[PDB]
RNA sequence: AGAACUGGCGAUGCGGGAUGAACCGAACGUAGAGUUAAGGUGCCGGAAUACACGCUCAUCAGACACCACAAAAGGUGUUAG
RNA sequence: GCCCUGAAAAUGGAUGGCGCUCAAGCGUGUUACCUAUACUCUACCGUCAGGGUUGAUAUGAUGCCCUGACGAGUAGGCAGGCGUGGAGGUCAGUGACGAAGCCUAGACCGUAAGGUCGGGUCGAACGGCCUCUAGUGCAGAUCUUGGUGGUAGUAGCAAAUA
RNA sequence: UUUGCUCCACACAAUAUAGAUGGAUACGAAUAAGGCGUCCUUGUGGCGUCGCUGAACCAUAGCAGGCUAGCAACGGUGCACUUGGCGGAAAGGCCUUGGGUGCUUGCUGGCGAAUUGCAAUGUCAUUUUGCGUGGGGAUAAAUCAUUUGUAUACGACUUAGA
């Protein structure tokens, strides 16, 4: 509070970041059998005009 | 201090189409602005940009008189006198700034987003 | 509301306290008191409720 | 689901309609009707004109000045049918009425944007087949407003321009449709067929 | 792309008023699609904030909110009750809130 | 309430020592509930034989059913009632495949084509009949001609949503 | 510091103006529920100030307790602060207005030595 | 009908309670019948209440 | 409590306000309907 | 103007009948949250532009206790009888 | 039955308004929904009520603590309270290193009556607790005295020639 | 009058919001009939088709959508120009021509983000204003004082004086 907002000096350890690697590796295997699997998470989501939550099935 | 006075337009320099002419007023309005014009040079000041900020005035002891009503009355006919000061202020321009700087106070989710700019850009 | 059947917030009345000023009196009445509580024992009952009356109910006998 | 919306007049029953606007409009929902003169009503013109003149009379006596305001005009005689159908004398519903705008005829920002037709109001759905009806027309006619013709010919105006419009969106949307045909056939077209749309 | 809103439009109505005096905490609201009251159920508890501007910058901004959350199912067309952390200046009648979709239940 | 049930309530009074084993009888009441069935059955017979709940006793409040609700029933009512003067007597033919719901088209018809309350209203003679001739009312004959068929204009379409965007047609 | 106290609410706080005050100056905001055979307020009219009812009072628990937990107590000199020694944690010393700064300030030591939690700590102290 | 409600337990409003059926009590009941509402207790009910 | 005797008013009430009339220039408050099946020509003109 | 039984008002707010000392529902410490009375669910205004049987056109419709009036005498209007 | 006839008065005007015509209208069955200082469950309050309780190296047992119930209210009654002028008593209390008074869309306590504190102001004697004593508390009395108003810079100062 | 004004492209101190968060998304009438296609013998038409809600149709994947590659097509498509044409009911807005430029998600690739710590609108609109930018344009009137009557209590109307 004697800073804000001085940068960082203080960013990431790579030891989570390697720990990533250490996961999808396996999890895009299977995505490389459904088609278009990886296109769907590439994308967002929001409420779109025309369409109601409480019907559309999830 | 309307109150049932006809127009004049004279006094439509001040948008409002309602005036008249208080001459004893000014009488005693210069002889008071004169001895202030004369205070301003007895210190020495720019009597030039003498622009007046505070002239104020309030009921003075109302001056004890009556006039004689029917019936053998006696209703009060007293001068309505009064108490004026004005104060002629230098005019003195420039102000520039002297006031607060607010210490921005933000929380962990929104220093946050401080960094998360420089990611968008730089 | 409820059905006021009997007078509400009714003052039970009879003396729990003598109208007395004076401490001694008072005192018989802590002891007494203390009697008619623990003794669970009739006799006492009866001088803690005759300390508080007044010189009436205390007449000479 | 539309910020400012559109009224297309022809047909609704004065009522009906009058309350479904003052709803969304102490509702915020910015709504203008269009040509309040088709703005077909109900028995016959002569009941509702008699009508009409008790509001004719209808004044402060000693002051014909500041008495009740008598709109001939067919828009201005609806915003009556609101005007007292809301709070207009409480803050909130003076500025709440603001987002209300009536019109006569369909105007040039209205007639190139879509004007809706709401069912609770369109005689063809709140009336008995047989059972006569009105029109704002003939009752405006003869009460005060004197614009019939002015607005009437308006309309043989912006109606022959939109009119011509739509023959050409007509077969526009007709060859689109040709190609709708040879869109299908495939797979991306068999397979968006069975997914629902 | 271009949509960024989660929650739903919810149209804000009047507090919770009879003929005479209405109730300064628990405001009826509307929403976006919600006709069916059976299956109203799905917007019940989620919770809702207001989103109004302000001029004097509060924590960083000047975009603050009055938080609340849904309650039961009012009326028969989609309405909704709801309460507040603190409850809205009645100014605020007739506009649009906004109402989150947590916590979930699908 | 709600909608109407026929009960076969069968009461003998109260059997005392000089009349054990009574005559008993049996009246046919309406309604949706057994207390209101009771209640009709008790001031009905408080019309024929000197009694009230005080003297006698409904035996059962059991319940009526129809054995073929698969054919068209043509009835042919029967009423006596009073009015805002009164009092005055009727008959009807009101058809529906269910006894209790053309009592209740009745109770509605008193309201409706009479304006008269149920209270004012005792329900009689109600006998479905057979052959066609034997039918009074030609408006119920109405729907008697062979070989029957029938369209129905103006389909006022019902409106979920306020605003619609195609101001609808009478298509039907 | 002070004690596990729940939270001090008092439910109506806003002051009960006496009814005409805030017409007339003649007329005090010190309350009194009107005598009048009319008076709305007397009444109880849907929209009048609401008299000072016993349903108000302040819960036992948090009575007299300031939002800290400190029940404010008339403390006058030496002597007198010596007074709540051990109470640290559930009374408060509010020196009276009627101090003069010499003895003011003398007394002010004492408080953060016994661990005194004084209230009023800028009485007559220039700052 | 004042006191018999008073004498029948039901000291305050939306209150309810039993009594045993005899043309003795029988009698209160048809005194003060647009004052209540009773019927026949079932198994399942009584345990509840 | 009826006038006395049934009488005549004391003005016109179509020609009022009494308003002074905006200016000394008399407004044309009307003009003749028109016949395109005639030259062109005037309606009005000035005068003193 | 005057009696009787009970009830209220006066002296009792409250929510309802636009509105009112008397009526409808109901009584009060302060609040919280459910459920209702009464009263209503086009809109004003919280709540069905709910469903079913109907009736009814009025070139003077009607549109809810107290309560803010209508009578005798009529209609080949229209329905039931 | 419904609709018209019957059906005429004075400031324009009220099914409450607008608006209502297979209705929002007359009748009626199903309903679902809508919200009372009411009832529901509860928190807190004061009073009343029935209780447990000194156990000491402490105290207020006019205390502490428990269970239940209830709260309308003019005239009106008594209880618990707050304030104010002097008296005897006492905190060897306040105080020219600012008592009293006074001002204060500054803060605290109290349901409140009032008390308390921050600041200005001001300059000499004053407050608490226990009792005593009373010319003890004001919105009103066409209340008295003295003060000040909106009216109002208005009416109006116009006879005896000028 | 100290260079006072003002239009356009933006930029920055501000300012408030009756309340943006994909898209206000263009026949007319018929309502006891019609929309579309369609064709013949041109219509108040031979033939098929259709609604039955917009729950439509369109939009819509990417550091709030970054950085880069290639395939199949040259579509679609935003900004800033321009051109044919049109709109006066408040036009002030809409259809179109040829390009430039941006981008592409139509397909295939390849790097990126964490620590906003598991939520806190977590700010991405436009309304308007201001002292200072600089790319053009622009050189008044009004009242008051005297005056006039076609004026009038006075204001006001009304004509007059470089």
């Amino acid at each position: 509070a004697n800073l804000f907002p001085e940068q960082q000096n203080k960013e990431i350890k790579a030891e989570r970041v390697e720990d990533q690697k250490v996961v999808d590796k396996a999890l895009i295997a299977e995505i490389k059998k459904t088609p278009l699997l990886k296109q769907y998470l590439s994308a967002s989501f929001s409420l779109k005009n025309g369409d109601k939550p409480h019907m559309l099935k999830f | 201090f309307n109150s049932s006075i006809g127009r004049t337009a004279q006094g439509k320099e001040f948008g409002v189409t309602k005036a008249r002419w208080p001459a004893k007023s000014v009488k005693f309005v210069q002889g008071l602005l004169q001895n202030a014009a004369a205070n301003a040079e007895a210190k020495g000041l720019d009597a030039t940009k003498l622009y007046v900020s505070h002239i104020q005035v309030n009921q003075a002891p109302k001056q004890r008189r009556r006039t004689y009503r029917a019936h053998g009355r006696i209703n009060k006919y007293e001068s309505s006198p009064s108490h004026i000061e004005l104060v002629v202020t230098e005019k003195e321009e420039a102000v520039a700034k002297a006031a607060e700087k607010k210490v921005v106070r933000l929380t962990s989710r929104q220093r946050g987003r401080i960094a998360a700019q420089k990611r968008i850009a730089a | 509301g409820i059905d006021h059947t009997s007078k509400q917030h009714k003052r039970s009345g009879h003396r729990t306290a003598p109208k007395s000023d004076n401490v001694y009196l008072k005192l018989l009445v802590k002891l007494y008191t203390f009697l008619a509580r623990r003794t669970d024992a009739p006799f006492n009952k009866v001088v803690l409720k005759a300390l508080f009356l007044s010189k009436i109910n205390r007449p000479p006998v | 689901v539309e910020p400012v919306v559109v009224i297309d007049g022809k047909g609704h029953l004065v009522g009906r309609l009058a309350s479904v606007v003052a709803k969304q409009l102490l509702n915020g929902q910015k709504i203008v009707v269009v040509r309040a003169e088709e703005l077909n009503i109900s028995g016959e013109f002569f009941r509702n004109k008699l009508k009409y003149h008790d509001f004719l009379r209808k004044a402060t006596a000693f002051n014909k000045t500041r008495g009740p305001f008598h709109f001939r005009a067919p828009s201005r005689i609806f915003y009556k049918a609101l005007r007292g159908m809301v709070s207009h004398k409480t803050a909130r519903g003076k500025a709440a009425l603001e987002r209300l705008k009536v019109f006569e005829g369909i105007p040039p920002p209205y007639d190139k944007k879509k004007r809706v037709v709401v069912p609770q109001a369109l005689r063809v759905l709140r009336l008995k087949p047989g059972r006569k009806y009105t029109t704002l027309g003939k009752l405006s006619t003869s009460v005060g407003w004197k614009y019939e013709d002015v607005v009437a010919k308006l309309e043989a105006k912006r109606k022959v321009s939109s009119a011509e419009y739509y023959a050409k969106k007509r077969a526009f949307t007709k060859k689109v449709a040709s190609a709708n045909a040879t869109a299908a056939e495939s797979d991306v077209a068999k397979q968006l067929a069975a997914l629902g749309y | 792309a271009e949509s960024h809103r989660l929650y739903v439009k919810g149209k804000h109505l009047s507090y919770q008023r009879s003929k005479r005096v209405n109730n300064p905490n628990v405001s009826l609201i509307k929403i976006e699609g919600v006709a069916t009251p059976q299956d109203a159920q799905f917007y019940l508890g989620k919770r809702i904030a207001y989103v109004y501007r302000a001029s004097k910058e509060v924590r960083g901004s000047k975009i603050r909110v009055m938080w609340g959350k849904v309650t039961r199912t009012h009326g028969n067309s989609g309405v909704v009750r709801a309460t507040f952390r603190n409850n809205l200046p009645a100014k605020t009648f007739g506009a649009s809130v906004r109402i989150f979709l947590y916590p979930s239940n699908i | 309430m709600a909608h109407f049930k026929e009960y076969q309530v069968i009461g003998r009074r109260l059997p005392t020592e000089s009349v054990p084993e009574p005559k008993l009888f049996r009246m046919r009441i309406f309604a949706s509930n057994e207390v209101i069935a009771k209640s009709r059955y008790w001031y009905f017979l408080q019309k024929l034989h000197k009694v009230k709940k005080a003297s006698g006793e409904i035996v059962s409040i059991n319940q009526i059913n129809e054995a073929h609700p698969t054919k068209v029933k043509n009835f042919g009512v029967w009423v006596r009632y009073d009015s805002r003067s009164g009092t005055h007597n009727m008959y009807k033919e009101i058809r529906d495949v269910s006894r209790v719901a053309a009592v209740e088209t009745l109770y509605q018809d008193m309201a409706a084509r009479h304006r008269a309350r149920f209270r004012s209203i005792h329900i009689l003679k109600v006998a479905e009949i057979e052959k066609t001739a034997d039918v009074k009312r030609q408006y119920v004959k109405q729907f008697l001609t062979k070989d029957l068929k029938f369209p129905l204009p103006h389909r006022v379409q019902k409106s979920t949503k306020t605003f619609s965007y195609k101001r609808p047609s009478t298509f039907y | 510091a002070s004690l596990p106290h729940p939270k001090i609410v008092k439910k109506h706080t806003k002051k009960f103006k006496r009814h005409h005050s805030d017409r007339y100056h003649r007329v005090a905001e010190n309350w009194r529920k009107q005598k009048g055979i009319d008076s709305v307020v007397r009444r109880r009219f849907r929209g009048n100030i609401s008299q000072p009812k016993i349903g108000y009072g302040s819960n036992k628990k948090t009575k007299f307790l300031s939002p800290s937990g400190h029940k404010t107590f008339l403390v006058a000199n030496v002597k007198d602060l010596e007074t709540l020694t051990m109470h640290t944690k559930t009374y408060a010393a509010e020196i009276a207005h009627n101090i003069s700064a010499k003895n003011r300030v003398v007394i002010l030591a004492r408080a953060k030595a016994l661990g005194i939690k004084v209230t009023n700590p800028k009485g007559r102290l220039a700052l | 009908p004042r006191k018999v409600l008073q004498l029948l337990r039901l000291t305050r409003i939306n209150s309810g309670t039993f009594v045993k059926v005899t043309k003795a009590t029988l009698e209160l009941l048809k005194l003060i019948e647009p004052y209540v509402a009773y019927g026949y207790p079932s198994y399942s009910t009584i345990r509840q209440l | 409590s009826h006038r006395k005797y049934e009488a005549p008013r004391h003005g016109h009430l179509g020609f009022l306000p009494r308003k002074r009339a905006a200016s000394i220039r008399a407004r044309v408050k009307a003009f003749p309907k028109d016949d395109r099946s005639k030259p062109v020509a005037l309606t009005s003109f000035l005068g003193y």
